[PDB]
């Protein structure tokens, strides 16, 4: 539904009343240390 | 002498715990002000059940009444029997949980909830001998279901030797389009799972069917659903409110029903099925009353007991009537219909007669069962849950709670765990 | 054989650490390439309580070197003896402490504590028979003050049974103008009275007064201050390097000098005092040693031993010289200065004699002494932590990492509570 909602010209920019865009949404749904060895 | 204390939670909670003291009221003979005007001493004997006894010979429900929605105190306080009620019994917030568990369970309600405790401990210490709690509620909003778990819980810690029973109604889209009640319910009955020691399924999905194919009423209201809810409650409830041998008390008829710690889920059922405004020309007979009571028809979750064994049965007739024609026909669908009852469990259906009838009716039964196709029930609303939750829909409302999306996982597979029991011991036998 | 684990951490830390080793290598023989060319079997004797044996016959520093500061790793690896070190024992951070002992102790330090406790655990197991630990941090920044003691009660979790012992410098504003040094001491303290089991406190305070009035140096540089240090740490090491009857481990030195577990800061001393550069005429006399080690004008933290009493002293003098002559001197300075040394413990002052002198010297006292009067050291930071904690100056630096006030409070309490612990024993009598 989003991709016919896009290909139909959806804003994929537009931000609901919380600042949120549809893929914003859909992502929060969603849900170490690096040793580097430097000579001197 | 044997006190329950009574919580009602959110729109559908407090609805039909509204109901339900408007209807036992008139049958004990209180009137709105707390008055007695009745001809039976049977009303009185066991009145402090339900009821304290206030100065001035008045009666006064003991009931808690909880909504975060603010709105609810009107409506609540406006019913027929609104005046009836203490007025610090009265607990409401000023934000509601917006049909979502997470608010009711962790955040509003959360805020909300000592303010309960606060008076459900009073209620409860005044008791001489308190038996344990009952909640009514529904599954599918946020209040109900997410704060009315949270008090069951709290309650718990505190009286954790008392009965926790609840009225907790099933959510269907057949009523409601709330996308999000499959989740709200299935989070609920994890808790009740864990939680309450017997709970009365009471199935939106039954109710609306009952209005639609036997009532004929072409668009139910929530007024229809909860004539057949009222009539359930009291009819499931006579036994703690009138003298009596059997099921008298929450623990007896948890002793009797409950053979399983997680098998407390019955499936309640009542007749004859009425509407409002029904008039009743003749009173059923015996056999009228067993039959009809028995019946998918006359069931108040949308489960088909013949697909199912029962591992207990209550059964309660309403009015004067003939014991030995009530037992004849007690034996009679237990010969017949033999198949549907474990034989594991010698003498599993235990029937209780009540002097008093409902209003309107000289006959009626009532009956209790706890039976393994509720796990139609549970599989309906894991279906719907498993729909949503594998597209991980609507999961920001939850976890922006706080809620983690492991506690949604915890409660699909407890869930899914309880269908399997229930199927363990539908295929067991007598060996 | 009683191995000891060293931990250098901070700026100070490294640059105090670095000069530490450069001095015992060169008294233990040992060449930058961890090659032994030495003149005396007692060079090598207990080489293993500070050197691991490698392939090769080569000897290497049980040494790890600790930094949050970017660019330090480069200046530590440059020194004289930077390429001694094991290479995997050194870890340097991307992001400095910015003076804050909440970042070093919280954040910054926290994000890579994991990463130094992997490199002294696996010293620490390499150890045939571990003593304890030996740390050299400042207290007035932040990584040697916060990630040090971090690292310090860290490694009490997992080694309890073993000696704590640090080289704790303390800050002055004769030598550093960073406003919140007098908050880092005051937080280190607090986990110094915990959690080590005896601290050498070497004060910027007592180092700049004496390069600047007995060393005649206008503008001391951190070099002359580290002069003294590293003489200090020579010295106060000498029992637990060379073969010796008195205090020859960290254990049996704590069981001499602290009398009560948390007076555990020691006030050390040592003649004569010289400056890079100075050569020696004449070697001292042994009552000119004895008598130079006990001035005041000799001691590493700027308090008076005259304004306390000594609960106990350890005196070690380095070189060939009469033992009888160091008896008598040593028996001079306590019935001549009898009342400030406490009466109710009994032959509490230690003397031990080694036949090696240190470089350039041929010979040499070192004084480690548990005075009361390391009060005064105590009592000036406080005075500095307290004129700004008053004001609540620069906590948000503090709370911004997330720390509570309360620690401050909890802090200068525990300070104060030493002071007053201290000044409870020196007005204590043999009554
Ligand atoms: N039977 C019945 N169901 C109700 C009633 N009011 C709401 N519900 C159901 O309860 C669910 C919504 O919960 P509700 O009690 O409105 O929400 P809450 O105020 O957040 O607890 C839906 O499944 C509704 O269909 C009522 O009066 N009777
Ligand atoms: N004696 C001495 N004090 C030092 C030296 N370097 C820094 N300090 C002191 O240590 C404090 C600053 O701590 P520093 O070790 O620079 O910070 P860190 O890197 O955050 O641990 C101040 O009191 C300085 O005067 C040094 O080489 N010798």
């Amino acid at each position: 539904i989003v991709e016919v909602l896009l290909k139909y010209g959806a804003d994929v920019n537009a931000q609901d009343k919380f600042g949120k865009t549809a893929f914003d949404i859909s992502i929060d749904n969603g849900g170490s240390v690096q040793i580097v060895y430097k000579p001197v | 002498m044997r006190e329950i204390v009574h919580i009602q939670a959110g729109q559908c909670g407090n609805q039909i715990g509204a109901k339900f003291w408007e209807v036992i009221s008139d049958e004990h003979g209180i009137d709105p002000t707390g008055s007695y005007h009745g001809d039976s001493d049977l009303q009185l004997e066991r009145i402090n059940v339900y009821y304290n006894e206030a100065t001035g010979n008045k009666y006064v429900p003991r009931a808690i009444l909880v909504d975060l929605e603010p709105g609810t105190m009107d409506s609540v306080r406006s019913g027929p029997f609104g005046q009836i009620f203490r007025p610090d019994n009265f607990v409401f917030g000023q934000s509601g949980a917006g049909n979502n568990w997470a608010k009711g369970h962790y955040t509003e309600g959360a805020e909300l909830v000592d303010s309960v405790l606060d008076v459900v401990r009073k209620e409860s210490e005044s008791c001489d001998c308190l038996q344990g709690f009952q909640l009514t509620h529904s599954l599918g909003g946020g209040t109900g279901s997410g704060m009315g778990t949270l008090l069951i819980s709290k309650i718990r810690e505190e009286y954790p030797d008392r009965i926790m029973n609840t009225f907790s109604v099933m959510p269907s889209p057949k009523v409601s389009d709330t996308v999000v009640e499959p989740y709200n319910a299935t989070l609920s009955v994890h808790q009740l799972v864990e939680n309450t020691d017997e709970t009365y399924c009471i199935d939106n999905e039954a109710l609306y069917d009952i209005c639609f194919r036997t009532l004929k009423l072409t668009t139910p209201t929530y007024g229809d659903l909860n004539h057949l809810v009222s009539a359930t409650m009291s009819g499931v409830t006579t036994c703690l409110r009138f003298p009596g041998q059997l099921n008298a008390d929450l623990r007896k008829l948890a002793v009797n029903m409950v053979p399983f710690p997680r098998l407390h889920f019955f499936m309640p059922g009542f007749a004859p099925l009425t509407s409002r405004g029904s008039q009743q020309y003749r009173a059923l007979t015996v056999p009228e009353l067993t039959q009809q009571m028995f019946d998918s028809k006359n069931m108040m979750a949308a489960c088909d007991p013949r697909h199912g064994r029962y591992l207990t049965v209550a059964a309660i007739f309403r009015g004067r009537m003939s014991m030995k024609e009530v037992d004849e026909q007690m034996l009679n669908v237990q010969n017949k219909n033999s198949s549907y009852f474990v034989e594991w469990i010698p003498n599993n259906v235990k029937t209780a007669v009540c002097d008093i009838p409902p209003r309107g009716l000289k006959m009626s039964a009532t009956f209790i069962g706890n039976s393994t196709a509720i796990q139609e029930l549970f599989k309906r609303i894991s279906e719907q849950f498993t729909a949503m939750f594998r597209r991980k829909a609507f999961l920001h409302w939850y976890t922006g709670e706080g809620m983690d999306e492991m506690e949604f996982t915890e409660a699909e597979s407890n869930m899914n765990d309880l269908v399997s029991e229930y199927q363990q011991y539908q295929d067991a036998t007598a060996d």
